[PDB]
RNA sequence: GGGGCCUUAGCUCAGCUGGGAGAGCGCCUGCUGCAGGAGGUCAGCGGUUCGAUCCCGCUAGGCUCC
RNA sequence: GGGGCCUUAGCUCAGGGGAGAGCGCCUGCUCGCAGGAGGUCAGCGGUUCGAUCCCGCUAGGCUCCACCA
RNA sequence: AGGCCCAGGCGACUGUUUAGCAAAAACACAGGUCUCUGCGAAGCCGUAAGGCGAAGUAUAGGGGCUGACGCCUGCCCGGUG
RNA sequence: GAUAUUGAAUGUUGGUAAUUGACCUUCUAACCCGCCGCCCUUAUCGGGCGGGGAGACAGUGUCAGGUGGGCAGUUUGACUGGGGCGGUCGCCUCCUAAAAGGUAACGGAGGCGCCCAAAGGUUCCCUCAGAAUGGUUGGAAAUCAUUCGCAGAGUGUAAAG
């Protein structure tokens, strides 16, 4: 009841979910596997669970969307237990390319729930996606196509996974206004627009108060200008800025 | 910057010697032959760890 | 038909109005039906019927 | 009291520091917003000189200044 | 009057090593591209191997003081 | 045994105050509001016992600010509480 | 908050070899009642007795941390053409400084709070600034070469010597 205040109105709903999972692990005894949480949700899940101990996966380390293993004092949790299903998206690649927009656009065309996948890994020689497995057999069937690309989809384990900008800069103040216009390279009163109407979020949350400060290692995400890390604060200049750094996705 | 230290007789053990060094110049364990009038002789002097 | 600051899309009216020395070029939201700007402003003052 | 600056058309001020009295606004005219009108001893008075708001003489008045 | 701070390209700001970056403005190309535009670095005189970034002064703009009889 | 009138500032008013240089525009005030307080109340005095609060009980009691009445009382929760 | 006053049980979870801890709930008998009845007793005190409530909590003691101008003791520099404000406070060099030395002012100018493992020691050897004249890049100014050249250089750093 005394937890909402911490997190936003909309957040409630998955705050509701997440006490319900913890009812369980406490009182049956018996580890819940989530569905791939957002990363946000993540940050949620901690702080609600409390410390029931937690684990979480996406299948490889620096997944976005990960499942999250609630488990007690014992039965500490193993690589499948977090049932995850890889595959290797096979195309006429010398022909025609996918990209990230496309496969995630026929991914979500084919009716599969955002929860129900992790990341999609794009390397030099793979385009891998990674699934639950209780939709894997369901996803190999009906993601035949990812834009102008015919797909089809192999499986493979976890360890067959083949898995910036950096731009130094001064801010007058770690305010989130501040930052994004100095990241987005605009007008103040502009980026206090993006932050008003809720378009930037830091750590995945949506922060709407233009005066939100930003520390060292926040993922801020400019709806418009995709997504970029304040990675380092270097201290003040002579004109008193903050030397900052910056690198963009 | 530069520091001070301490040279001590590498056979009686005897802390013999303060002095300066600038140790960006000189980071590892500078060592002279200056007397030690415990042994009454020359000996190898190293700077303290 | 154009797009706001977010994203979203939004109509304008861009009026042209030929009336010798009246003429004007008045920019105005279509929803509110409020004038956004007009190239030449017309003061209460000067007409007591419209305000541009 | 002492110094300082201005007085100009209906109104308000330009005009180089003599080179030939103007603008804006208002007003009067016709047109359909336009041009075109009027209007001054350039505070007044009298020297300079080819012409003087203009140069100086010579008095108003108001401000600046302690 | 005194102290304290400021003076960089159109605009916003980086920056003892020979003055940048974005945006605007121009180049051709149709939400990104592709090269330009533009600086007495307030000024001055000097420290020196070079000064926007030393140091001393002059501007100007802000800021704080100018009290006690 | 009242001088009166016109106009303005301040305070609504009657009250109160620097005994002995200040009576006021200062205080109080009725009204407003905020806040604490479930009763061995909070608050207060006292080391305590014992008290006031109150022989009261949230329409009550304490504290802060405001000060009749009329119209009203905007923005800011980063800092401090 | 710990600990004493402070006990009994039931669970559950530690740690030692069945005892001792930790916490949860329950209990009543300590403790508490500014509740009722009865008595001491003509008594809104107090005490006793019996109910009831609460209960090993509270309260109180010791110890600990936090908060704490509510209160207490204090501190809050000197120089200074009055004091405040500004400036300054130790060290080095020069000038003032009157041809020994010393010498004041909120007199005139600058430095310092280091640096260097060689920029120290010694041995041997050497001579600098700048200019003229000639030179592919190469220019006033890089690198040669020639002549001239008390130093017009250098001496880690201020200045003087
Ligand atoms: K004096």
């Amino acid at each position: 009841s005394d937890i909402y205040q911490h997190f936003r109105k909309d957040e409630r709903a998955f705050i509701d979910q997440a006490l319900e999972w913890k009812r369980i692990v406490q009182e049956q005894y018996r580890m819940k596997l989530t569905d791939f949480l957002d990363p946000r949700e993540q940050v949620i899940l901690s702080a609600v669970t409390g410390q029931v101990g937690l684990a979480f996966s996406g299948g490889y380390d620096r997944a976005e969307r990960k499942r999250a293993i609630l488990f007690p004092e014992y039965i500490t949790p193993e690589e499948s237990d977090f049932e995850l299903q890889a595959f290797n998206v096979r195309y006429a690649d010398k022909f025609v390319s996918v990209d990230h927009r496309s496969l995630l656009g026929a991914l979500m065309g084919i009716g599969l729930k955002r929860q129900k996948f992790g990341d999609i890994v794009f390397s030099e020689t793979a385009v891998q996606l990674i699934v639950s497995a209780d939709t894997a057999d369901f996803v190999a069937a009906q993601l035949t196509q990812a834009g102008k690309a015919a797909v089809s989809l192999e499986k493979i384990d976890l360890s067959d996974l083949n898995i910036v900008e950096i731009r130094d800069d001064t801010v007058s103040s770690l305010r989130l206004d501040a930052v994004c216009a100095s990241m987005s390279r605009q007008s103040r009163q502009k980026s206090q627009t993006l932050v008003k109407n809720g378009l930037v979020k830091v750590n995945w949350k949506v922060v709407e108060d233009p005066s939100y400060i930003v520390a060292e290692g926040d993922m801020l995400s400019i709806r418009g200008f995709g997504r970029c890390s304040l990675t380092k604060i270097e201290g003040k200049t002579k004109k008193d800025k903050w030397r900052v750094t910056f690198e963009r996705q | 910057m530069r520091v001070n230290i301490t040279l001590a007789c590498t056979e009686c053990g005897e802390r013999n010697y303060i002095s300066k060094k600038n140790k960006r110049n000189n980071p590892d364990r500078v060592e002279f032959k200056k007397y030690c009038p415990r042994d009454k002789k020359s000996t190898l002097h190293r700077e303290t760890k | 038909k154009s797009r706001n600051e977010i994203g979203d899309e939004t109509v304008r009216k861009l009026y042209v109005e030929i009336m010798g020395r009246h003429s004007n070029i008045i920019l105005t939201d279509a929803a509110e039906n409020v004038i956004i700007d007009g190239l030449k402003h017309l003061s209460p003052s000067m007409n007591s019927y419209r305000t541009v």
